[PDB]
């Protein structure tokens, strides 16, 4: 979990922003967002910092196609069949 | 998926190493 | 075929496992060995009666069975049956021949070992060491010991 | 300017020379006492292991120092590590024991 | 002498059963304990499996850390090794077998 | 094959067998990370001073016996079970032999490497990619048949 | 789209056996038994304080050369006509298995018989060894190194690199993808790219092949001074921390509104440091390694026979009849060429140049004294033990410390825009 | 996509998936599209594990939104720094009483957006100066807390 | 067909569907038939919906 901070991958909690460590004494110091609920021996980052990095795992579109007036019509083909299985037709 | 809550309102083998002893 | 590979018999057979240490079995030792070679075969074929028992009554380190009888005039008649092949025997040897190569797959390692400190950060396998960490009898500055 | 660059993928770790050469943890080094004091933890952690069972030998420059003796029976095994381990470990940017 | 001195012994065996102890390469590891116990338990009758301490192969860059060994083979014997990091693209550190 | 950092081969007679009669002479080995000393001390290692540990002078003797059981335990005839016509893209139209019992398709994955495609970039796939498609399943059959 | 896979083993420096012994070869197996892992050729330092030394491996070039030897000997075992891989040994070394997975100590039965009398300057074609010919993946996995080596074995000088310029490479989102490299050091960008080449075979004109070429391009153009903070290539330019210093640190930086005019067309050339001080310049030596990978998948233009020693002429995939020529250069001298341009374009003050030069001088001296001294250490050993002669670093001659053609190639590179 | 029923979205992400079963305006379209441009198109050469560090794919989306996120990307990427730089910075600030070292392994997909132009910082601090607006209350602390 | 288990009838409506898995008089037949003549053959040009 820790070494991840150096680039070495899983062979620290994201809550960490700053991980400092002195060489002449045993007393590490880590900073966490002031908005957290567990300031347990952690130091704080008060700055009103903006969230630049954000992710979207969904679709990268901002327009959607909608039905205004529904309708249902008869069709020659009703579904796809494979051996005994049968899958339905899903349009885009 | 993860989730980061908003802080604002929106539009809504011995292993004992030889130097690790604390002094 | 087997026993002849742990004792000194004059039976001609290819020895493939001579590199695996073994003493020179005495009749007594050979015997107990036989008993296993015996029972193992019985339990494998679901036999519950005799089979080889009689041969295990004294120095089973044998070569070949034969029977004869004598006449009052001293002449004798010796009958030595011509033993044919043996699937079991050959198979044992076949697999033994393979063992001589795939020996590791069977949990056995060949060669010797070397006890000595080696502190480093390298990642070579101790089962496949780098040449200059191993030395042999015909190496300079070595000392060999005896009893 | 001495610093340490960790090892990776089996390679060895290395500390920086005074001329800017980077060497592995082995050989004969020279450390002015102060230099160790200002990094006790980090050093003890990185070097102790090599000093004990490895092939590293360091000469700490002190000038003058108080000493204490420990006598032992020559006919019986005697390893001074435990004694010197404590010393090294108890070095501080403010103190050193006899 | 063997442990901290400069004595190295080659025991002639011929063939012998072996046992493996895998360890994390990026952490200290001293095999003296095992190799001690091996020597300790040898007998005019017995001889426990020879213990080897091997590193865990990895499909990605890793930090390195000292490792003290005392037992090595004298010829290839890792033939039972089928494959390292089988589910990954390649082995970066440690024994790489395909 | 196993998807893991390290994998080794091990001897284990009839680990995937399904028989009518059990010769019960198996040679089962455990992964090298555990102790197998027991396989080499079944014999003359009786009057020992230690539970763990075998006697080197009885090695060859023990090993030989082991090879014997390795053979005895494998003395069987290979039974012919049915097949199934497969249409998985990778083994298209092949006739895979189905073992008896439930989940016959569970074994396919192990019986035919080539079945798993080459989905990802892994040492495993690099292999599968290397194999030839056409050699899998039924290869040749008898002309005579009952039913 | 490469189709001929051959490499050239190293030649003896006047020795009667490959310049490597047991002690050395054993110590090289750093990351394992595989002589194919990357961390066997290059170490990774968080840079800027550089210059790694070792008792047996003085410089970074020292290692690079040594590996070249190790492979040069060992490889001759399976490349014999009988294609046997573990029946004969080479210095007590033997291959682990057919797929040349790793190296190990020769079995007693083998140590018993004489070793393989390996020869020098040999040229082999992978496709001859069955196992390699049948599995393209395997072949590719290995060639990475094989080519990287021949790029150090074609001439008695340093590691050859490939510089190309062609606006047609920027076709597609290739541009977008590069910007992700902004902020990283050359060393980092190269190491990673090199490491990731063996993952799987790639297409000769794919986003990889292209980017790696562009990076090389960018680096060199900056190294020489053609591109810079106020004369960028599509806003890209490598900025060096403090040129001339012992260990240089270049970072891919961005600069807007100063894009230079690039001439349409496809142009390329080969470069190579000739001054021994390359054994201590991590970037120069990485740049070659990277080039090597490029070759593992793409077929570059042949190198003109007349630019390389006899032994290495007409090597199907590398040197040919009439092709591009090699451009050598002294490290120190180039430093000035670098400066002159920057100064002239008004990015560097005359004063600053004077400082840099002064440093570069100081460095050269330092780096030389070392190399030259370790050299003796070697000859001293070779006389001491004639049965295990070797070289911890590629041999070099006093002549190699000259300027010879620096200005020439300097201009040549600049002429790619 | 992440979550359950990933195959539920396929139908919407890739028009070409639905065949051309019937004679409808919808199908007339699908019939018009080319088969080969769907799914993963190109991927990164570098990868952690068996997963690529980045990839290019065809899928429903809108040029505008895409184009925007494209620039947003760039902008951030330009703000990149690498630990080595941090070492120099923090160390220099210290006026030479300590020395920072930030170790790290090789990677190109390690985003650390922190670099900007002085111009930007000036503009920003002019805003700060205007904030005071002669209200002692705003300064009072800075001065005190620093002392 | 209409109703449930329409796929139940396929097996009877189209001989050619069952492959040629085994060596049986039935298969010898199926093997003999031509693949292309099964299912819809031709349709009207006019249509509602």
């Amino acid at each position: 979990a820790h070494v991840a901070s150096h680039g070495l991958h899983g062979n620290e909690i994201q809550r960490h922003i700053t991980e400092f460590i002195s060489s002449w004494q045993n007393h590490p110091i880590v900073q966490v967002s002031a908005d957290v609920e567990n300031k347990k021996t952690a130091q704080l980052l008060h700055a009103d910092t903006p969230r630049l990095v954000t992710w979207d795992a969904g679709l990268c579109t901002s327009f959607k196609i909608v039905p205004i007036v529904p309708a249902q019509v008869p069709q020659d083909v009703l579904a796809y069949t494979f051996f005994t299985s049968s899958y339905a037709i899903q349009s885009p | 998926m993860k989730r980061i809550p908003r802080k604002t309102k929106g539009k809504s083998p011995a292993t004992t190493e030889p130097g690790t002893s604390n002094r | 075929t087997l026993v002849a590979q742990i004792s000194e018999t004059q039976y001609p057979v290819d020895r493939y496992l001579d590199w695996i240490p073994s003493l020179r079995a005495s009749a007594a030792t050979a015997a107990t060995f036989a008993e296993w070679v015996n029972t193992s075969m019985k339990t494998a074929f679901d036999l519950s009666d005799m089979l080889l028992e009689p041969l295990l009554s004294g120095d089973p380190r044998m070569t070949q069975l034969a029977i004869q009888y004598q006449q009052y005039n001293g002449r004798t008649f010796n009958v030595i049956p011509e033993m044919p092949g043996s699937v079991i025997a050959d198979c044992v040897q076949l697999t033994a021949e393979v063992f001589n190569h795939e020996y590791n797959l069977f949990g056995i390692a060949r060669g010797d070992i070397i006890i000595g400190r080696v502190q480093s950060t390298h990642l070579w396998s101790p089962l496949a060491p780098p040449p200059d960490l191993v030395f042999d009898r015909d190496t300079p500055g070595v000392h060999i010991f005896g009893r | 300017d001495c610093r340490i660059s960790f090892g990776m993928n089996g390679a060895a770790p290395m500390i920086r020379d005074e001329t800017g050469m980077m060497v592995p943890f082995e050989g004969n080094w020279i450390f002015p006492l102060a230099l160790w004091q200002m990094n006790t933890r980090y050093f003890n952690q990185q070097f102790d292991a090599w000093i004990k069972t490895g092939e590293l030998r360091i000469r700490i420059e002190m000038g003058a120092y108080p000493y204490m003796l420990h006598y032992y029976d020559p006919r019986q095994y005697a390893n001074a590590w435990n004694l010197t381990s404590a010393w090294l470990e108890e070095i501080t940017p403010t103190s050193i024991p006899s | 002498w063997i442990k901290t001195g400069e004595l190295r012994i080659r025991i002639e065996m011929g063939a012998y059963p072996y046992m493996l102890h895998y360890y994390d390469p990026r952490q200290y590891a001293n095999a003296w304990n095992l190799t001690s116990a091996w020597l300790e338990e040898i007998t005019p009758t017995s001889i426990p499996s020879v213990p080897f301490m091997v590193p865990i192969s990895s499909d990605h860059d890793i930090s390195s850390a000292p490792a003290v060994q005392y037992i090595i083979s004298t010829e290839y014997n890792d033939r039972s090794l089928f494959c390292t990091n089988s589910s990954s693209p390649q082995t970066i550190a440690g024994p790489d077998k395909h | 094959f196993p998807e893991a950092a390290v994998s080794r081969i091990v001897v284990h007679t009839r680990w995937a067998s399904n028989v009518d009669f059990d010769r019960d002479s198996s040679v089962i080995m455990a992964p090298p990370t555990e102790n197998n000393i027991h396989l080499f001390k079944q014999l003359l290692n009786t009057e020992t001073l230690s539970v763990r540990g075998a006697n080197p002078l009885m090695f060859r003797a023990n090993v030989l016996h082991m090879l014997l059981e390795f053979v005895l335990d494998n003395l069987y005839l290979n039974r012919h079970t049915g097949f199934s016509q497969d249409h998985t893209p990778f083994t298209e139209g092949a006739n895979l032999r189905s073992l008896p019992g439930p989940d016959a398709e569970k074994w396919y994955s192990i019986m035919y490497p080539t079945r798993m495609g080459t989905p990802n970039v892994s040492k495993i796939c690099n292999f599968v990619a290397s194999c030839v498609r056409n050699r899998v399943g039924r290869f040749d059959r008898a002309q005579m048949m009952n039913g | 789209a490469r189709a001929a896979f051959l490499f050239k083993t190293v030649g003896f420096g006047g020795l009667q056996n490959v310049p490597i012994n047991d002690e050395l070869s054993s110590h090289l197996l750093r990351a394992g038994n595989s002589p194919w892992q990357l961390t066997q050729f290059l170490d990774w330092i968080s840079l800027g304080r550089g210059l790694a030394t070792s008792a047996l491996v003085p410089t970074a070039g020292s290692r690079y050369y040594q590996m070249s030897c190790l492979l040069s000997g060992t490889l001759q075992i399976p490349f014999r006509p009988n294609h046997r891989w573990g029946d004969i040994r080479f210095l007590r070394l033997v291959w682990s298995a057919p797929t040349l997975d790793g190296l190990v100590v020769a079995p007693p039965q083998v140590l018993a018989q004489p070793a393989l009398q390996a020869q020098a300057d040999r040229v082999y074609d992978c496709d001859d060894y069955p196992f390699l010919a049948r599995d393209p993946r395997f072949k590719h996995r290995v060639y990475q190194q094989l080519s990287a080596v021949t790029l150090l074995n074609l001439t008695g000088f340093g590691p050859i690199s490939y510089v190309r310029v062609d606006e047609d490479m920027w076709s597609g989102d290739v541009n977008q993808l590069l910007m992700n490299y902004f902020g990283h050091t050359f060393a980092e960008i190269a190491y990673t790219l090199c490491q990731a080449s063996a993952n799987r075979p790639w297409e000769h004109d794919g986003t990889y092949a292209r980017m790696t070429q562009i990076i090389l391009s960018l680096f060199w153009l900056s190294y020489v001074g053609v591109i810079h903070q106020q004369n960028t290539y599509r806003t890209f330019y490598f900025q060096c921390n403090r040129r001339g210093d012992a260990a240089e640190v270049w970072i891919l930086s961005c600069s807007l509104n100063h894009s230079a005019q690039i001439r349409p067309g496809n142009r390329s050339l080969f470069v190579m440091p000739t001054s021994p001080d390359w054994n201590m310049d991590v970037n120069l030596i990485l740049s070659s390694t990277l080039t090597g990978c490029l070759c593992s998948g793409s077929q570059l233009p042949l190198i003109d026979n007349n630019s390389v020693p006899a032994v290495s002429r007409n090597i199907h995939g590398w040197t040919g009849r009439a092709g591009n020529q090699l451009h050598g250069f002294q490290v120190r001298r180039m430093v000035t060429e670098f400066c002159d341009r920057l100064r002239r374009d008004g990015v560097m003050t005359q004063a600053q140049q004077n400082q840099i030069e002064a440093l570069a001088d100081q460095t050269q001296q330092f780096k030389r004294d070392k190399l030259e001294a370790w050299a003796r250490e070697d000859d001293q050993y070779n006389q001491a033990n004639p049965n295990s002669t070797m070289f911890r670093t590629k041999p070099f001659t006093n002549a190699q410390w000259g300027r010879g053609n620096t200005g020439a190639t300097s201009a040549a590179i600049a002429a790619l825009i | 996509l992440p979550g359950p029923d990933a195959e539920k979205w396929y139908s919407i992400m890739y028009p070409t998936r639905m065949g051309t079963p019937n004679v409808s305006k919808i199908c007339n379209f699908v019939a018009s599209c080319v088969r080969n441009r769907v799914g993963r198109f190109d991927r990164a050469q570098m990868m952690n594990g068996a997963m690529s560090e980045w990839v290019d794919v065809f899928e429903t989306s809108d040029a505008l939104t895409v184009s925007i996120r494209g620039r947003w990307m760039a902008r951030l990427a330009r703000m990149n720094i690498n630990p080595t730089e941090i070492e120099w910075a923090l160390t220099e600030c210290a006026q030479g009483y300590v020395t920072v070292t930030s170790p790290y392994a090789p990677s190109v997909n390690r985003l650390m957006p922190y670099r900007i132009s002085n111009a930007e910082r000036q503009i920003s601090q002019i805003i700060r100066i205007m904030n005071i607006g002669n209200n002692a209350t705003v300064i009072q602390p800075v001065l005190q807390d620093i002392s």
